[PDB]
């Protein structure tokens, strides 16, 4: 599959990406709030990583 | 949270990537209970059940732990930090060594002490081989403002054509003719960014006053054939 | 003070016109100033008073009385007011703006207001004057020197090249040699003519010196027509002869230090009788007396704090 | 051109050489494109040889039957570059009309607009709208009268993009201009007899949302009192205060309208009374009370400044709240190859800038969900504003072509121009997006440092740094750049990015973005340019610039140092490029915009013809002089000639990298940077 995938990829051409680009927070809040303010701000957000759809169903 | 600081830190018995992994993680759980602050004990349940936790919150505990101690084994951590990139470098793990000296220098305590250094050379070359190009210009200003070696600026040419951007290295010839001289322009420059014309005279200079450097004998001869001139070649 | 046949004055910035001494290191008394700045001095040659320009204001002060206060002050000029030129004896006054005019002033007369206006193109920098009323030399800042007569309007308008800023203009009493200095530090150095009755003054390009890279300040021709200083910004001045134009000594008042700059610049020089001392006037605070041909620290007076431009001198003996 | 150039002799040679390459391919554009501009630069040419050979009607009549001959190769070599155009709408659209904005009372051209008019496409001719309405006052029949034509096969597709330059037409000062506006809105009404009455309710109350009544007066009374006190007027200071005295026939309507019927209206019908005292023979005493009153009523009014932060629509102009479900999109960004987008209602509270010039930021409620955010001035100059919007679309659409502007990937935002009124209008405001001013004063307290730390040490050097002289300004300057650090302002960038790939993107945008108006300004005439002016993208790091009204020797006029630099040489634009040099992100930047403004000659000329032969703009010429044919002919001299470069020596024509040599250390040394205003400040 390997030595024939670069075969197909590489029988077409060359192709630039400014022409396929025609057709195609984690250190802001910091920067504002001093550190001592900082360090209770920042659990949560290591919390709401467990909240994206996966880590949830086992804990 | 005293007493066990004297044991995680210098063990260097890592070979395997497992054991690279391993050191990380307990390298954080250990950075959670020095901190005062209430905040970072939450994830250390979440720790043990979530593995990428690790990569989470190791910014925020590494200030608050460093900021603790009595100014006595931080040099400790300086040393485990510098023996731990020494040998057998895994990429993620480079990153994560990286990205530790990353969170202090946005504050106004000032950066990190590496090697009373501030971190220049020792984690731009592990960013240098990870491919980190943005990491790799940051250094640049630190070596600029500290005093201008002939050993800085013939390393920017070199991460300038997998960048893509040829503007920022096209600004370096000229700004050697009106400060430094002559003496320290070289052939290197005209070979990475794709020209031949104007160089020849310079390759006619060098080889003719010394002997035929093999390098340059390599460099005169791609004169003939980026151009297309391929009769004085077969001569 | 009246009675000394060498006459020095400095003035600062903090409203202070200093009269300083030869050889007795005494300082006299100070000058107080209203409100503004003084952008020229002179002492006039009749050795009883000195005259001063500034902005918006044009005064006069006095030599023989202590402390003394403006009588006359003649009003009605504005937009820095520069370049001065006097009479012989301290007859005539000729102030120099940069809306393209050439005011001619008197001191005996009635009217406040000029007498007749010489229009050019350009803002004038420098003014060079005949001792018996004959000709004017005008500077200006697109590079054009221009020669012009006060009955007969004569005029010689030289551009020696594009993209120049000249900073001053002097003449020899023997009127035999010309120098003009750009901001680069190109000299072109033109022969005169004597010509007094006629008005020739064929000029002749003789030899270009590019002898300074920064910007210059003044140059002034010696009186015994000898030697030739070109002041500059780069804290030293190489002064030059008339003849053989050979570098006999380089004034240094350079620090050495590269974490340390812009301490003081070689702003003014007076050239002595037998051309033997100088007045130095710089922004270290500290008034040196330099030397022509051996070029050391003879005396020093740290009296001015602030920076110091001009300088007022007279060896009427 | 190379050879001979432009004489008597080869004009018609060129005809034949031309028609020659027009007769193989009919559906080749440049046969009808460059012989059309062969034709148009020979009545130029003409116009020049008579008024630089004869002027400087025995030679007028020998001039317009000569051009009658050469009339048949000059109208008719346009419309068949319109018919195939196809995008570049820009130039082939105006030149059939600054023929017939000159000589447009010709038979042959009332027979030519028949086959162009009636025989072309309708998605051609609907970006022309604004600017075919300010020639309404023409006294032609047959010039003058065309646009009621012209509005007839316009308006019959897409009429929702037609209202905003006709409300400012209905409002003209004298009596013969807008009443042939008012036929135009009268014919406008044939349609649903639903859009006009109620556009004329939103504007008219969006008017009295911008502008209070108390307001005016301030300024009514600061020129009324000031011009009789100090330039002599006698009758103008009536004809300044008769816009005031004809406002309070209306009557108070509303709770804001009836607390200034009881805060002050008891003396100003009155104070009209002390005017019939004067008018007999002119006494003091007739009058001072009436002052007494101004001077009472000025500081009430003045007290009351601080006090204006947030304020309710139903207090002001509550017309906005009996009915609803309206037609009303949003105004400028009505694409006829896109569906409409409408605008709900308006939001009854909403942030309002507190600034000098008394801004406002107002906001819309879109119907997908999403807030849109613009800026509402009042009393200022945008006519002239909005006639420099329309070139910075054809500049991103002129470097669509050339493969070397390609690789640089141009975004340039813009927005549109609203008009609202002769003295205020409506400015689209890039959300996400901030001026320099907001980071570094923000920025400045976070390292303990004041404001004038860098200034009162000059006070301490030299406090007449207003006064002193050309020679005496040398020193002062370096104080602030050698002595104190430069790399302030790189650190704010980096305390704002989440990551260093991103940073060094939006660092090196900063950069590669102030160098392609630097020489458009150039040629546009630019100067007096304060920094909050700027704006720069909170998100990407994009540079705009706003307030284009100064140009053509409005910014040399003053004389408060009028200073001749046309981009920044500060510290900040110096070292906010890095440490390879001066010449990384400016001289290869500035090596794809001069041959993409070069050789475009159809498009850059194109603009500048029709807001300085705009009679409703040769009023800052006006401001020159304390006439418009003398100053005209040398604008457009002072155009060519910076277009070709020839500006410094008029000997040779130097190339596209010396010239970029040449804006490089007119600016970098130190004698133009030292004849400058206090406001300017080079000490940042």
């Amino acid at each position: 599959t390997r030595r024939e995938a670069i075969r197909v990829l590489g029988l077409l051409g060359a192709l630039d990406p400014y022409k396929h680009k025609v057709n195609i927070e984690m250190l802001v809040n910091m920067g504002n709030l001093p550190l001592d303010e900082f360090y209770p701000a920042v659990s949560m957000v290591a919390l709401m990583r467990i909240f994206r759809d996966q880590s949830l169903s086992h804990h | 949270s005293t007493i066990n600081l004297q044991k995680a830190w210098g063990a260097a018995r890592r070979v395997s990537k497992d054991d690279w992994l391993e050191w990380l993680r307990r390298l954080s759980l250990e950075l959670l209970k020095d901190s005062s602050s209430p905040s970072l004990r939450s994830c250390w349940a979440l720790a043990q059940a979530y593995n990428p936790m690790a990569r989470d919150l190791f910014n925020a505990a590494f200030v608050s732990c460093w900021s603790e101690l009595n100014e006595d084994q931080q040099d400790e951590l300086i040393r485990s930090i510098e023996l731990a990139l020494t040998s057998q470098d895994i990429a993620e793990v480079t990153q994560t060594l990286l990205n530790l000296a990353e969170f202090m220098e946005h504050s106004d305590k000032g950066p990190l002490p590496l090697r009373d250094d501030n971190g220049i050379v020792l984690l731009g070359e592990r960013a240098a081989k990870c491919r980190a190009y943005a990491k790799a210009l940051h250094y640049k200003e630190l070596e600029f403002q500290k005093g201008p070696t002939p050993a800085i600026l013939e390393s920017l040419i070199s991460i300038n054509n997998k960048l893509q951007q040829p503007e920022a290295a096209a600004g370096v010839l000229e700004y050697a003719m009106k400060h430094f001289g002559e003496l320290e322009i070289q052939a290197t420059w005209y070979e990475k960014l794709h020209e031949w014309e104007d160089a020849l005279v310079a390759y006619d200079k060098k080889m003719d006053t010394n002997k035929d450097d093999p390098e340059l004998m390599l460099g005169r001869m791609r004169c003939l054939e980026a151009l297309g001139e391929w009769g004085q070649l077969h001569q | 003070v009246g009675s000394d046949p060498v006459i020095l004055a400095t003035a600062g910035y903090d409203h202070t016109v200093r009269f300083w001494q030869a050889h007795s290191g005494i300082c006299t008394r100070t000058v107080q100033h209203q409100d503004s700045q003084v952008n020229a001095l002179e002492v006039t040659p009749d050795r009883s008073m000195i005259a001063a320009a500034g902005y918006q204001h044009i005064r006069m002060y006095d030599l023989n009385s202590n402390n003394p206060n403006p009588i006359i002050s003649y009003d009605g000029v504005n937009k820095n007011i520069a370049s001065v030129g006097f009479h012989e004896d301290g007859r005539w006054m000729y102030t120099g703006g940069e809306d393209c005019t050439a005011r001619i002033w008197d001191l005996r007369s009635r009217n406040l207001q000029c007498q007749r206006i010489f229009q050019v193109n350009a803002p004038i920098n420098c003014v060079c004057l005949h001792p018996n009323q004959a000709e004017l030399i005008v500077g200006d800042q697109s590079g054009a020197i221009h020669i012009w007569d006060l009955k007969t309007d004569h005029n010689e308008q030289l551009i020696p090249e594009p993209e120049v800023s000249i900073t001053s203009a002097h003449i020899d009493p023997d009127a035999s040699y010309m120098a003009a200095v750009n901001s680069t530090g190109n000299c072109y150095v033109w022969n005169l003519t004597g010509g007094i009755g006629d008005e020739v003054t064929q000029l002749i390009p003789k030899t270009k010196i590019p002898a300074h890279t920064r910007y210059a300040l003044q140059c002034r021709f010696s009186p015994d027509s000898t030697l030739l200083a070109t002041c500059s910004a780069d804290q030293t001045c190489k002064i030059w002869r008339t003849s053989n134009f050979s570098l006999m000594t380089e004034l240094s008042i350079k620090s050495g230090n590269p974490g340390e700059s812009s301490r003081g610049w070689m702003w003014g020089c007076a050239f002595s009788g037998d051309s033997q001392y100088i007045v130095t006037a710089s922004s270290d605070n500290l008034a040196r007396l330099w030397c022509v041909e051996t070029g050391e620290i003879k005396r020093e007076y740290g009296g001015h704090q602030k920076a110091v431009v001009c300088l007022a001198f007279n060896d009427s003996v | 051109l190379n050879l001979q150039g432009i004489n008597e002799s080869t004009i018609p040679k060129v005809l034949q050489y031309y028609s020659a390459a027009t007769e193989h391919d009919r559906s080749w554009y440049k046969a009808w494109h460059a012989w059309a501009v062969m034709n148009f630069e020979a009545v130029l040419h003409y116009k020049h040889q008579n008024q630089a050979r004869d002027e400087k009607k025995k030679v007028t009549e020998d001039l317009s039957k000569t051009l009658l001959m050469y009339t048949v190769p000059a109208v008719q070599g346009f419309f068949r570059s319109i018919s195939l155009s196809r995008g570049n709408n820009l130039q082939d659209t105006l030149r059939v009309l600054t023929l017939w904005f000159d000589y447009g009372h010709w038979p042959d051209v009332n027979e030519a607009l028949v086959e162009g008019v009636k025989a072309i496409q309708i998605d051609t001719w609907l970006q022309v709208i604004p600017q075919l309405i300010a020639r309404i006052d023409t006294p032609r029949p047959l010039v003058g009268r065309l646009i009621h034509q012209l509005l007839t096969d316009i308006g019959r597709y897409h009429p929702q993009a037609l209202i905003y330059p006709l409300t400012v037409a209905s409002k003209s000062t004298t009596t013969a201009r807008h009443n042939a506006a008012n036929k135009i809105l009268k014919n406008m009404c044939e349609h649903s007899n639903t859009l006009v009455q109620q556009a004329m309710m939103v504007s008219e109350e969006l008017i009295r949302v911008a502008i209070l009544w108390h307001e005016m007066w301030h300024e009514g009374l600061e020129e009324a009192s000031r011009l009789y006190f100090g330039e002599r007027n006698v009758k103008g200071m009536f004809e300044v205060l008769e816009p005031l005295h004809a406002m309070m026939e209306r009557g108070p309507q509303t709770l804001k309208e009836t607390s200034f019927n009881q805060a002050y209206g008891r003396d100003l019908m009155e104070a009209q009374e002390w005017c019939r005292k004067y008018m007999k023979s002119g006494n003091v005493k007739d009058l001072t009370q009436a002052w007494d009153l101004y001077y009472h009523v000025f500081r009430r009014i003045s007290k009351q400044l601080p006090q204006l932060t947030s304020l309710e629509l139903q207090y002001v102009s509550p017309k906005l709240l009996m009915c609803r479900d309206l037609e009303l999109a949003v105004p400028g960004t009505y694409d006829p190859n896109q569906p409409i987008i409408r605008i709900q209602s308006i939001a009854p509270s909403l942030q309002v800038i507190t600034s000098k010039q008394r801004p406002r930021k107002l906001t819309l409620m879109g119907s997908n969900g999403h807030e849109f955010v613009f800026l509402l001035k009042g009393h200022e100059d945008l006519r002239q504003d909005e006639r420099v919007m329309q070139l910075f679309g054809l500049v991103n659409t002129l470097l669509a072509n050339d493969p070397t502007s390609l690789r640089k990937n141009l975004s340039i935002q813009r927005y549109a121009v609203i008009p609202l009124s002769t003295n205020s209008g409506l400015i689209g405001w890039v959300p996400h997006c901030d001026t320099l001013h907001a980071l570094i004063r923000d920025y400045r307290e976070k390292k303990k440092i004041l404001l004038n730390i860098e200034h009162r040490i000059m006070l301490r050097m030299a406090p007449d740094y207003d006064h002193l002289t050309l020679m005496q300004k040398v020193e002062v300057f370096e104080h602030a750049v050698n002595n104190t650090a430069g790399d302030d302002l790189a650190k704010l960038l980096w305390l704002k990015s989440p990551s260093s790939e991103v940073w060094f993107d939006r660092r090196t945008n900063y950069t590669r973005s102030l160098a392609v108006m630097s020489m458009v300004g150039y040629i546009l005439g630019l100067g007096d340019r304060h920094p909050s002016n700027l704006m720069l993208d909170r998100l990407s790091g994009k540079i705009l610039h706003i307030d284009f009204g100064d140009c053509f020797e409005v910014a040399m006029t003053r004389e408060k140092f009028p200073e001749k630099i046309p981009f920044r040489l500060t510290r900040m634009l110096t070292n906010a490029m890095e440490v390879t040099g001066l010449d990384g992100n400016y001289r290869i930047t500035c090596h794809t915009v001069m041959e993409v403004l070069r050789e475009h000659k159809d498009s850059v000329m194109a603009v500048l013809e029709a807001f300085v032969y705009d009679p409703l703009l040769n009023w800052r010429l006006m401001d020159t002089n304390t006439a418009l044919n003398k100053k005209a002919i040398q604008i457009i001299n002072r155009v060519r000639d910076k277009l070709t470069g020839r500006d410094f020596s008029h000997d040779d024509t130097l190339d596209v990298p010396t010239q970029v040599e040449l804006l490089i250390k007119q600016a970098t040394s130190h004698e133009n940077l030292c004849q400058c205003y206090i406001g300017w400040c080079p000490f940042w």
